[PDB]
RNA sequence: GGCAGGCUUAGAACCCGGGAUCCCCGAAUGGGGCUUCCUGCCGGGGCCGAAUAGGCCCCGGCGCCCCGUAAGGGGCGGGAACGCGGGGAAAGGAAACAUCUUAGUACCCGCAGGAAGGGAAGCCAACAGGGACCCCCUGAGUAGGGGCGACCGAAAGGGGGAUAGCCCAAACCAAAUCCUCGCGGGACAACCGUGGGGAGAUGUGGGGCUUGGGCCCGGGCAACCGCCGGCGGGCGGUAGCCGAAGUGGGCUGGAAUGCCCCGCCGUAGAGGGUGAUAGCCCCGUAGGCGAAACCGCCCGUGGCGGAGUCCCGGGGUCCCGGAGUACCUCGGCUUAGUUUUGCCGGGGGAACGCGCCGGCCACUGGCCGGCAAGGCUAAGCACGUCCCGAGUCCGAUAGCGCACUAGUA
RNA sequence: UCGUUGCGGGUCCGCUUACCCGCCGCAAGGCGGGGACAGCGGCAGGCGGGCUGUUCGGCUGGGGCGGCACA
């Protein structure tokens, strides 16, 4: 929506910085162990019910 | 006693849709994961069908005199050389069977002193065929902290608790040590077989005289 | 109360052309705050402060200085650019 | 060693006339009385006294004579008081909500009868042998499968 | 403080889930018969600048110092017990210190006397 | 002082499927009195308080009047009080009844050497 | 298990004890809250500004209901299960079904504690005697209830765990009383001295508690009862430290803990790790030692207050001894409680110690047992979020839903 | 019908203060009407598919109707 409340932009702000998968380094550090992270979604398919 | 969770695999919100819908009419889970399988023992993570319950009586009572003629019939075995040698011991260089060794023997403190008499009695052998004797047993029972098996080879009968040859002895492979009083099934027949090589002290027999009769 | 200065391409266009410097504060902070801390750290007048909420959280202002300050001469000096 | 007060057991009319001895709550004021004490003393030495008791049993006055002879005598040293050694007393919240108050003690029956009678007592008595399925309550109809029993095996 | 139960479940847990302060302990290792006359203690804690001998494995028989002690892994580097990788640069063994003998003790640490006499006691 | 509406409690008609026995309405009471209600009552105007007793003063055609007594537990001449104590909270250290209780046995069996031990040996 | 850069011998990391910081929402408590954010008043402070105006910002106070003279103080919300009071089913069973059962269960509402509740004879018994209570074993599926069907179901008594007994009111005395604050003293206390304020004759306090008491007379200290928790000592918990004996020769092997030969310890051969299977390589084990700080328990000692309240004997025949209660009746829930269980509601409704209550239908007489309608009470018993130990338990479709960035996606 | 239910006079009359109804008032209380009625609670009888639980048997040249070949 174009009118938000404030409340509800810090939590779309939250997922907005959650969004990504574990950096490079990380899968080196732990030898490929971690490549996923849960909080990885796509705006179209995993909604969040802001 | 021993048993599982409750309520394992019964805890799931599921229900059975019933006919109609082309699928077996077991339970099923109620939400997005719906047509999977629930509760019934035959699906996965479902409940165990007749599991071990806590309540199972596993201990085997027996009357108290009954007890009492079977730990004096397994005290006449230990003076038997052919049921102690059936039963698996070295009885070769043993002087006569029942063993009995002098009282001054409880005085004995230090395992090495222990060491000694048990090689003049002819005992030592079969303590070696006890260290010899221990081996990583087969299967799970590793896991659960059972890893060694091993043979059982000296009983010694003491006249009283505290003496200074409990100590003396007790570290040794296969070796039990009890005072009269404490005899037992446990220790006179393991693996419920008769015949136990037994070193009775002199003290010990004299005691033996007003017990489990 | 302010956390880090903008150094972007945007940003560092602002300086040179409109006079202005571009911080990151708490999300808390008004528009009086940030007036004052600006002018109380760095010595400089601010003419006035435009201030936004980024789609990350976090606040950023557009402080304009005054007509006797530089805005890419205080960047300068703090060793930021 | 203290001695324990030997008390009669109560000859029912079921006995017959059988009767037997049991270990009483304690020495009663008679026969602490031949032994020349009160209550109040008794219980200072660590002797347990019971000042409801009437009967005086003269083996409960011989064992106190001995004893106190023992003991006046530094042989035997009296163990601890009977009488309170701590004070526990807990502050109280929603007495009334609980039904602790005198009228919640009248509605749950304790002011008319005894506490093991009281209708709250049996229902919490017998949810805990059906919980623990303890004594009877292990089988459900089990008066009724024994009588059918009986009928069929002594027929 | 590592645990009394005779469980092998319980016992590997103690060790896995050791703090810092207890991995310590795990790189006790006996010293020569040398220094046990010199010092009067029969093991110390492996430290970086000692010099070991090795008892066991492919570097048996090999004598070096110790250059990197990893508490976490409850392993040690020592000089000689190396090898090249495929691109050249030369790598280290981890040695598990209990297959170490300490024929030199570094004392240049004031800490680490008083563990001495303590032991010596 | 409580003023109550007397009779029998509000007791519902089900409005889903009883046997009969579960169906009846009239004459059906509560196993709470109307005095402990009462005190119920009070307590939730005097929160923190606690309900000591209470008493019965008067009926009309409606109404039934109780009294309650209710104590603050925090004032100091209120903890002190003997029966009070009794709901507020008492606390006496074991090493002061057990030091007195062990002088008061000892001073007894000196006493009772003189005036007891002759008579009980004659 | 990466790339950098640092920290640390001026003692880090790590563990244990004690502190500091601790955003917004949350009982949430200035007021709102359709967005975990917004906003008011008062007091103080800062800034913009020519300004002392005006505006903006920061900090603090401002919930409801109560106790208290006031100063001040209390309740609220949470916790895996367990505990107390109330409300309260049906499915199913009875081979139908309604009384009944299921079940005072599920669940709901309220309220506590580390346990709760119970507890100190208006008891039980039967002319013989038990002696507060709770919990365990038994009595016992007995008595008894019940379409006398299904089914339901005690108690006394016996054996144990554990043991503990007291107070308020009243008789009699009549302000001798309690609380709070200031000042001086007093182990940082209780308390003492003095002054002010509050409570108090609609009775503070003394006394009194079945071995009834009050009241009168005499004799005696082993009086009795209570408040404070300072000082010394000990033990225990919350990190740890010490702890025997091969890394000996040969063989196989990438590597030995394996095989052959030779030694050794043992109060320690519980168990684990280590390049394959280790008593002696390492951790540990038997066994022993240990705390600046915080917490708990025990012991000794110390400080103080009361109206003799304590013990024994005599005298009494005077005074006190708990009300919509006991009891009757009607309706209803419940109970084994049956012409006889408990209670709630409607109506009626005592007596007073020369009295009242109980002894399986009511009444009468005898005998026996007691004193309701006021309050408290340790120990011995329930539970498992949590900590420790154990295991003929399972071994990654098993075992908790979850061995893993699972109550996660 | 029991209670609420009181006060005067000879079952009847009256009264108001209970209680009920309305107006005014922030509340205090006032005004008017009714009035020991009504209303309300308990108990009892009647009406009561408004609502709750259930039963609606068997044999049978399929079931049903019949019959009772159900004693
Ligand atoms: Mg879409
Ligand atoms: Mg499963
Ligand atoms: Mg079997
Ligand atoms: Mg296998
Ligand atoms: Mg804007
Ligand atoms: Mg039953
Ligand atoms: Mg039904
Ligand atoms: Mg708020
Ligand atoms: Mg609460
Ligand atoms: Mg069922
Ligand atoms: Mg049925
Ligand atoms: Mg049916
Ligand atoms: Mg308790
Ligand atoms: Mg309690
Ligand atoms: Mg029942
Ligand atoms: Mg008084
Ligand atoms: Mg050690
Ligand atoms: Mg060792
Ligand atoms: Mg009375
Ligand atoms: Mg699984
Ligand atoms: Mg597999
Ligand atoms: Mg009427
Ligand atoms: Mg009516
Ligand atoms: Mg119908
Ligand atoms: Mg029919
Ligand atoms: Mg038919
Ligand atoms: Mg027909």
């Amino acid at each position: 929506a174009r009118n938000k409340p404030l409340g509800k932009k810090l939590r779309l702000a939250a997922a907005l910085n959650s969004n990504r998968n574990p950096p490079l380094w990380v899968i080196a550090k732990t030898k490929r162990r971690v490549t996923r992270s849960p909080a990885r979604r796509h705006w179209r398919r995993q909604k969040l019910k802001a | 006693p021993k048993g599982v969770y409750e309520g394992a695999g019964k805890e799931h919100s599921c229900e059975s849709f019933g006919v109609g819908l082309g699928i077996a009419r077991i339970p099923r889970y109620k939400g997005h994961l719906w047509p999977r399988g629930c509760f019934a023992p035959n699906t996965r993570g479902g409940r165990r069908a007749h599991p071990p319950r806590p309540e199972k009586k596993l201990h085997e009572e027996i009357n108290w005199k009954e007890k009492n003629l079977a730990i004096r019939s397994a005290i006449a075995a230990t003076a038997y050389k052919s049921w102690v040698a059936a039963r698996g011991h070295m009885v070769e260089k043993v002087p006569s069977l029942p063993l009995v060794v002098s009282g001054d023997a409880e005085k004995i403190a230090k395992a090495k002193e222990a060491k000694k008499l048990f090689e003049v009695l002819g005992l030592w052998p079969d303590v070696e065929r006890a260290a010899e004797g221990v081996k990583i047993r087969a299967g799970k029972g590793k896991m659960r902290g059972r890893r060694y098996k091993e043979p059982k080879s000296v009983l010694v009968v003491v006249s009283e608790l505290d003496v200074p040859l409990i100590g003396a002895v007790r570290n040794f492979p296969g070796v039990d040590v009890v005072p009269v009083s404490h005899l037992n099934m446990l220790v006179l027949a393991p693996g419920g077989v008769p015949g136990r090589l037994t070193l009775w002290t002199a003290t010990a027999v004299e005691r033996l005289k007003g017990l489990f009769l | 109360m302010i956390k880090r200065f903008v150094i972007t391409e945007k940003a560092l266009r602002l300086a040179e052309r409109e006079n202005k410097i571009t911080i990151i504060v708490e999300r808390t902070a008004t528009k009086k705050q940030i007036a004052d801390e600006v002018q109380r750290l760095y010595n400089v007048k601010v003419e006035k402060v435009n201030t936004l909420i980024t789609p990350r959280g976090e606040k950023k202002a557009y402080v304009k200085l005054a007509e006797g300050y530089s805005a890419m001469d205080l960047l300068t000096k703090l060793g930021v650019l | 060693m203290i001695p324990k007060p030997v008390v009669q057991v109560p000859r029912s009319i079921k006995s017959g006339g059988v009767t037997k001895w049991k270990e009483g709550r304690g020495f009663s004021l008679g026969e602490l009385k031949e032994v020349g004490l009160n209550a109040e003393q008794a219980r200072l030495l660590g002797l347990p006294v019971d000042t409801r008791r009437d009967s005086v049993w003269p083996q409960n006055v011989e064992a106190l004579r001995k004893w106190l002879i023992e003991v006046l005598e530094g042989k035997a040293t009296p163990p601890e008081p009977t009488l309170p050694k701590v004070v526990k007393v807990k502050r109280k919240r929603g007495r009334a909500f609980r039904g602790l108050t005198s009228a919640g003690r009248r509605s749950r029956g304790l002011i008319s009868t005894r506490f093991r009678e009281t209708h709250n007592y049996k229902f919490k008595k017998k949810a805990k042998e059906r919980r623990l399925k303890k004594r009877h309550e292990a089988t459900k109809g089990l008066g009724n499968v024994l009588r059918i029993s009986r009928i069929i095996n002594e027929s | 403080p590592f645990t009394a139960s005779a469980q092998p479940r319980k016992q590997r847990l103690s060790l896995y889930a050791a703090p810092l302060h207890l991995r310590r302990k795990l790189l006790n290792a006996k010293l020569s018969p040398e220094l046990q006359k010199k010092l009067g203690v029969k093991r110390l804690p492996v430290r970086r600048g000692d010099t070991v001998l090795i008892m066991r494995g492919d570097f048996k028989g090999v004598t070096g110092k110790v250059v990197k002690v990893d508490l976490k892994r409850v392993r040690i580097f020592v000089e000689g017990a190396t090898r090249t990788n495929s691109r050249g640069q030369t790598v280290y063994y981890p040695i598990h210190p209990s297959k170490v003998m300490i024929v030199d003790v570094d004392l240049s640490d004031k800490a680490r006397q008083k563990l001495i006499e303590r032991r010596k006691r | 002082r409580v003023r109550l509406i007397r009779g029998p409690f509000n007791r519902r008609r089900p409005d889903s499927g009883r046997r009969p026995k579960r169906m009846g309405v009239y004459g059906i009471t509560a196993w709470k009195s109307w005095r402990q209600v009462a005190e119920e009552r009070a307590a939730r105007k005097f929160p923190g308080l606690e309900v000591l007793n209470s008493y019965w003063v008067a009926d009309d055609g409606i109404y039934r009047y109780f009294e309650v007594i209710l104590i603050d537990c925090n004032q100091p001449t209120i903890q002190r009080d003997p029966l009070y104590s009794g709901i507020c909270g008492r606390e006496v250290p074991r090493r002061r009844l057990a030091r007195r209780l062990r002088e008061r046995q000892r001073k007894l069996i000196e006493h009772l050497k003189k005036t007891l031990l002759p008579k009980l040996k004659g």
